[PDB]
């Protein structure tokens, strides 16, 4: 996996070039927003259980056929499977967010996921309803606009970070 | 690419864990030491050609026998590649200073290097000569700040220690 | 004991490596964030009894049914152990804030905890009640500084998330 | 393995006690000398090859019987074995030094080493001549008194650190 | 699906063996105990709704606090699911009595159940309340024969012991 | 794998239904013929060696090209391979018969068999001549009409069982 | 592992003798009490959770030093370890009871247990207080004299069985 | 020693499980079929010498060539061992009928038997001759009951099928 700096270095390398001055100033911007980024990550991981059962309960909320016989959240074993998968995806997008790169999300989690699901019978339109709910639960927590819980941070615009985390959730909703 | 962020994330991934305090502190350290390795990195990137050229001249000064027929400097094309290799290494040091870890050096130039040089008759000592020269040549505060000297000197010692 | 220093060293030990820049930057982060987790740790250590006591009162206020015969509060010895358990957890949070990572919580109280509580009929929710109360009760700047609030609140969220 | 803080926490725990105020101030001293400690570690690892072949060449220097037939550095295979062992011990003492605790030196390197050596036939009086040479090569580099190489650091007394690294080398010389 | 027949066959398959006397005796035992577990199974199937309803009423009688806001009974839809879950469990007990082993309970309701309930805040005790009530409520010879009481009570103890 | 009862339970489950009264009486019929079923299984397994070398010798009997150079029973190694495969299939159909379900035959033996054979070069028209001979050797033994050996059982109609065992042999002859 | 019959056969074999008539009548007594034995096993396993946390809570009840710092039930991790060990021993004695032989208790559970415990630091006087409590919890349930729970069985003397289960618990209390 | 009880227990031990209904039903089958395998076992034990002697006579009647010099019957000591081996096998069948499974046959006489006989020149067919004779010789109801005939004949077919 790569992070923000390794990603700049891989791109510089494809041209056999030392790191541009433009790229250095981008990276020092990355560094300037270091602490906002850490607060972003902290606001997701401190609420991970909330985010994952919100999203799965919601998925089932909008389509109760999932928990009728033959649906993929039917037994306790499949419900627990789905909760684990929600948790796993959220973990790899919190890696992405802390990394500044989607490298690890794509490499260690999304690669072959679409196939695995096709094989198992896991409804993909539903996985992405869950992931899209997690997207909003998460950008709420980042932006500190979640209804039932706040997290004291200093006053600033965290919108670039929220958009980042939403772009990683969309990478997931697209891998399948 | 080995680095604070990658090392920490993949420790946590190995464990099934979300990031926690250790992980966030680790990145915070990346923030603190950022500003002097990027200084080294920019000074190196801004003067790479003169550094590469003094280092290669120092190498062939120490080992004039390399210019003999049969040695790795018996032709102008071969000597020029020698300085090219030195530049590759300094580019990778640039990367290493920007990432914050020895990743780029590790994968892109250390990995095959003993086999490759064993096979094309490139004495390990000549590169060590060129990096030692560069290291000792650096001057504080002329060439860069003290804690950037530390970072630069450090990557050079790492690459030196990979040829011992 | 999981922590910045231990996580980094054992990544390097797994690889056969001496410490390098990533490792030294990681410890540097430990230095930067030191001064506010140790603040949380000292405030917690200086007022542990009052925190433990408000948390346990909040728990049994939320779940008065626990005091029924057959529940986990049907005797004074049992209620007193409940507050004891809460104190154990806050001691481990103290450790977690001093080490810099969730190590102490992980090994010394999380590990067997679901099996133990399943077997002695201790509802997971009651501990969650006590830690949520403590978390929301904290007040900045009254009780501690802002970045120490962050550290303290964080260890509490971690222990909460281990019971969901 | 433990470090300086985990070690304070294990000791506090054996009494079921929150971390004393005295211990906190010790730890903030540890933190105050954080940067000297990093320079200490950097001055060993930047010279590791020097330190290890100095010491082994010296061991053989003082007792050439090691490289006569039947000595334990006789073939290339055994010489290279010994160089690896020098390097390994130095690595675990640089872990110790960076950790502030001998936990990892004792756990991952010294445990059973004496037995292993007895089994193989590895002269122990010689291993410790090598380790004691490494001890001096190392405290030289820390204290910046090495003859043929200096390392620009700021002016200060690094003596507590040198004594630390010498105490870890003595733990090794004692394990066998 | 764990059962006498499946357990025996797959012991023999693991060994490369045709069925032998142990295997045929094992099935013969399935024949002997057939006639009272199928009796339990038919009585359960014939009165499932009344059993499910007494069990759920007993649960919410024991834990009236569940009907509070925030608990798992704070809405009519949620209470109704509770009785639904109890019915799922009794359907699986029906299956368990028909197969002759705990297979159906094992795969279809035990497997994910601790994680699922940990995450949707469903106290383990409430289900234990509902199954204990059903177990103690059964009456011989009124409700079924003695050796069918044994089978029924047994599956209930199994499901109870999976929540301790 | 499933047996007769587990199979009724899986079907009941797909409708979220407790086991019908009709299904219970079918199962008590299964139980009523329990002992005939055990005699059926006993009459196959007590003769397994007979059945398998009858069938393979017969396969080769009708087509001697199998044991000419290039045929798949040519060396001792391939002949022994084929005998093992005959024995294995007979074992999985005696599991089927004792189970009351073809679940284990299909899951543990037939799945991918057709592919494996295509890969190896194993003539499939011949495998099924062997399997069809085993079918008759077996329903003979069940029905107690085998020429050169009888097995004292009580007087009854075992025809449903014979048809069962022939349906499992046909599942095999169809998987390839 | 052996059971009651295999045990008679091993003893017969040491003399190269077919099974005595005396031994056959002992075995038919074993068979006569078959159903009481099954009720015995059912009354332990249906209460296993009760028996194991009764016993461990009691062990800690009589010696609270176990749950003071440094005691072997101190952290959650060690408490859960002890509960698992209680459960395991009870499982192997319910195997013994269902088997009619202590073969499996001794072979798969007690062999080296004393050593393992010595190695770990597990107080053995306490393990056996727990095991001796489990002994009484169990013979209560067998004999149907447990205070807070009864199990409807037919009227008979189950005392030989209770003594059997107590002899297996004593084998445990003796292995350490 | 393979048997209903041992097979079931060690399936459960492999799974970490207490005994459950499948296990108890399996033993119940052992109870049902007990009374006719023990009948076979007692009839066999009561007349072992005459059975062994008819079987060995039948063997050497079918293969008179075994009594030639160089064969396995070229001396009275060797013929006597032959009948001894047959007795060993019938003792193991006695055990197999008492245990309820083929355990004793499996470990104590099947295991090394192909190698041993390959090496001492003992044709497999001769033992098959002796067991086939015994099997076909049995007479119901003269020699034993019908379901004991089944058990006895069965162990004999098993031992026969281990020599094909
Ligand atoms: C994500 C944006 C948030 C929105 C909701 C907002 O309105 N204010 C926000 C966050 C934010 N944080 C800072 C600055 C800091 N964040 C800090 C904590 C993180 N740095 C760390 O080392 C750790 C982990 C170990 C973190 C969790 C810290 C320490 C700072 C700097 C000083 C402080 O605020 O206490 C800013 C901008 C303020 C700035 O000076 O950068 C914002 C907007
Ligand atoms: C070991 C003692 C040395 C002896 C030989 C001496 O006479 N001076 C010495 C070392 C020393 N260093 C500092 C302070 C710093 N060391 C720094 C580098 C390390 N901190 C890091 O983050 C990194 C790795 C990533 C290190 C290698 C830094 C940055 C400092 C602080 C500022 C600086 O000196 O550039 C001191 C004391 C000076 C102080 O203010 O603490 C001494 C004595
Ligand atoms: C498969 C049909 C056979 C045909 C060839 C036939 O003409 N008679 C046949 C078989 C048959 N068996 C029974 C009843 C029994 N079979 C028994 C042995 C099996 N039960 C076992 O427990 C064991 C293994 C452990 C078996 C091998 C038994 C014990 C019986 C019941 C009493 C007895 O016959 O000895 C029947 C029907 C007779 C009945 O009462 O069911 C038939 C037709
Ligand atoms: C352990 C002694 C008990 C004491 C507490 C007592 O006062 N009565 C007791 C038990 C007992 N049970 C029987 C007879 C049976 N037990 C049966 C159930 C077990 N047999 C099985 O196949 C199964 C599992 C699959 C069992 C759990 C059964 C079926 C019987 C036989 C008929 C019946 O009682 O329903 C006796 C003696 C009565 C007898 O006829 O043997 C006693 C004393
Ligand atoms: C070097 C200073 C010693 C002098 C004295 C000498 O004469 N020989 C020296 C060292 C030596 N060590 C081996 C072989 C082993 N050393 C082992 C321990 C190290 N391996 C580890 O992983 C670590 C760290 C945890 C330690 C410290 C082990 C194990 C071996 C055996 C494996 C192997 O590579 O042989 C030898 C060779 C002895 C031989 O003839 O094989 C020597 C000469
Ligand atoms: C419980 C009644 C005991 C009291 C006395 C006490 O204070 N601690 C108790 C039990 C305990 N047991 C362990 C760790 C192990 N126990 C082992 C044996 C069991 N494992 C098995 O598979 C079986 C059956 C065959 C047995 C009987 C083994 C092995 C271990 C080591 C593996 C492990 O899980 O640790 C401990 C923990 C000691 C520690 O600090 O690790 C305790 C407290
Ligand atoms: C059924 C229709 C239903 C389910 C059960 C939910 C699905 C859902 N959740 C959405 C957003 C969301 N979830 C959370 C976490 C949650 N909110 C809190 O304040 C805390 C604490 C928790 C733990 C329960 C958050 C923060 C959010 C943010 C957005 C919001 O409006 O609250 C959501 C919206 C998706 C979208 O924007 O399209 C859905 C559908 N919600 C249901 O209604
Ligand atoms: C044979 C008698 C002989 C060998 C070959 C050496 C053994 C030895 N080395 C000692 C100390 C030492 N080694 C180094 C590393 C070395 N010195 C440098 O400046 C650089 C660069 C290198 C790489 C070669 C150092 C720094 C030291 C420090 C102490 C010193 O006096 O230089 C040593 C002393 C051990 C002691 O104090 O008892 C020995 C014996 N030396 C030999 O003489
Ligand atoms: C070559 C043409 C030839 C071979 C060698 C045989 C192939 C064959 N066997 C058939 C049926 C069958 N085999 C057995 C087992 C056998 N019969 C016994 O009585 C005993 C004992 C054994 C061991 C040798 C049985 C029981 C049967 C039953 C049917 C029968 O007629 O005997 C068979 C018929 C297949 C069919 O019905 O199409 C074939 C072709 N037979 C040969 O002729
Ligand atoms: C502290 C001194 C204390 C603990 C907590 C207990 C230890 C203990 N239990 C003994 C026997 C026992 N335990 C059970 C299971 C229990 N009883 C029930 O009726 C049901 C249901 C359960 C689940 C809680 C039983 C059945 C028994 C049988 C004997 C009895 O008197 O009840 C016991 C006695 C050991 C002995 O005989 O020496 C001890 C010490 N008990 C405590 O007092
Ligand atoms: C990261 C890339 C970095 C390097 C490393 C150096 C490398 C370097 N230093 C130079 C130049 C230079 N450097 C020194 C050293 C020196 N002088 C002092 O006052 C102190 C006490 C001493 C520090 C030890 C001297 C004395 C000279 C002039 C001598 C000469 O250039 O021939 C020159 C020649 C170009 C020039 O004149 O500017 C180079 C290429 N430059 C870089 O950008
Ligand atoms: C790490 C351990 C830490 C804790 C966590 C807290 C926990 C705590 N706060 C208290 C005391 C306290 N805290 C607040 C909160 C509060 N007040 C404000 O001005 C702002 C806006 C609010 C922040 C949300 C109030 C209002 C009180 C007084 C109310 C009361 O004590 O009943 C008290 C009672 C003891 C006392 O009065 O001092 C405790 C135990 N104390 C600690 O040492
Ligand atoms: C497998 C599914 C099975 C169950 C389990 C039970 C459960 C059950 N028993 C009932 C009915 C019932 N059961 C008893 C118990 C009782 N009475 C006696 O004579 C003996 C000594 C006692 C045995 C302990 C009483 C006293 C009642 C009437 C009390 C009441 O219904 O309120 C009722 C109410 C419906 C009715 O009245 O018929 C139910 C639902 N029924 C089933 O089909
Ligand atoms: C488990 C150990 C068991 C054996 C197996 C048999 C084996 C056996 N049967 C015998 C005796 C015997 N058995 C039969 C068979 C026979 N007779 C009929 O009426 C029916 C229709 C036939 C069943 C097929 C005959 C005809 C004889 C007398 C012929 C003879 O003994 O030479 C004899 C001779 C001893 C004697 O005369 O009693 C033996 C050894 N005995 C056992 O104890």
């Amino acid at each position: 996996m790569l992070d923000a700096f390794s990603r700049v270095v891989v791109n510089s390398d494809s041209k056999a070039a030392y790191v541009g001055g433009s790229d250095l100033q981008a990276l020092k911007t990355f560094i300037a927003d270091g602490n906002k980024r850490l607060d972003a990550v902290n606001s997701i991981v401190s609420n991970a259980s909330c985010i994952v059962s919100d999203a799965v309960s919601g998925m089932i909320c909008e389509n109760p056929g999932l928990i009728a016989p033959g649906g993929n959240c039917y037994t306790n074993r499949r419900m627990a499977a789905c909760l684990r998968d929600g948790e796993i995806i959220l973990r790899y997008t919190s890696y992405a967010l802390l990394a500044g790169d989607s490298s690890v999300l794509e490499d260690r989690c999304l690669n072959g996921l679409k196939e695995t699901y096709i094989a198992l019978g896991v409804p993909t339109n539903s996985s992405v309803r869950a992931v899209s709910i997690m997207k909003s639960a998460a950008v709420a927590f980042i932006s500190n606009t979640a209804s039932q819980r706040k997290m004291a941070t200093t006053d600033g615009d965290c919108s670039a970070l929220s958009s980042e985390v939403a772009s990683y959730c969309d990478k997931v909703a697209a891998a399948i | 690419m080995k680095s604070v962020i990658t090392t920490t994330i993949s420790a946590a991934d190995a464990a099934g864990r979300f990031p926690s305090s250790s992980d966030l502190e680790s990145v915070q350290g990346n923030i603190q030491r950022a500003a002097s390795r990027l200084e080294a990195a920019e000074k190196l990137a801004g003067n790479h050609e003169a550094v590469v050229k003094e280092a290669g001249d120092a190498c062939f000064a120490k080992y004039s026998y390399l210019k003999n027929p049969g040695e790795a400097g018996d032709s102008q094309e071969k000597i020029n590649k020698c300085y090219r290799d030195i530049d590759h290494y300094m580019r990778l040091i640039n990367y290493s200073l920007v990432v914050g870890g020895t990743g780029p050096l590790d994968e892109w130039c250390i990995a095959g290097a003993r086999e490759v040089y064993r096979t094309l008759n490139l004495p390990s000592s000549s590169y060590v000569a060129a990096f030692v020269f560069t290291r000792d040549r650096l001057c504080v505060p002329r060439d860069m700040s003290a804690q950037a000297g530390v970072e630069y000197g450090a990557a050079l010692d790492y690459v030196i220690n990979s040829l011992c």
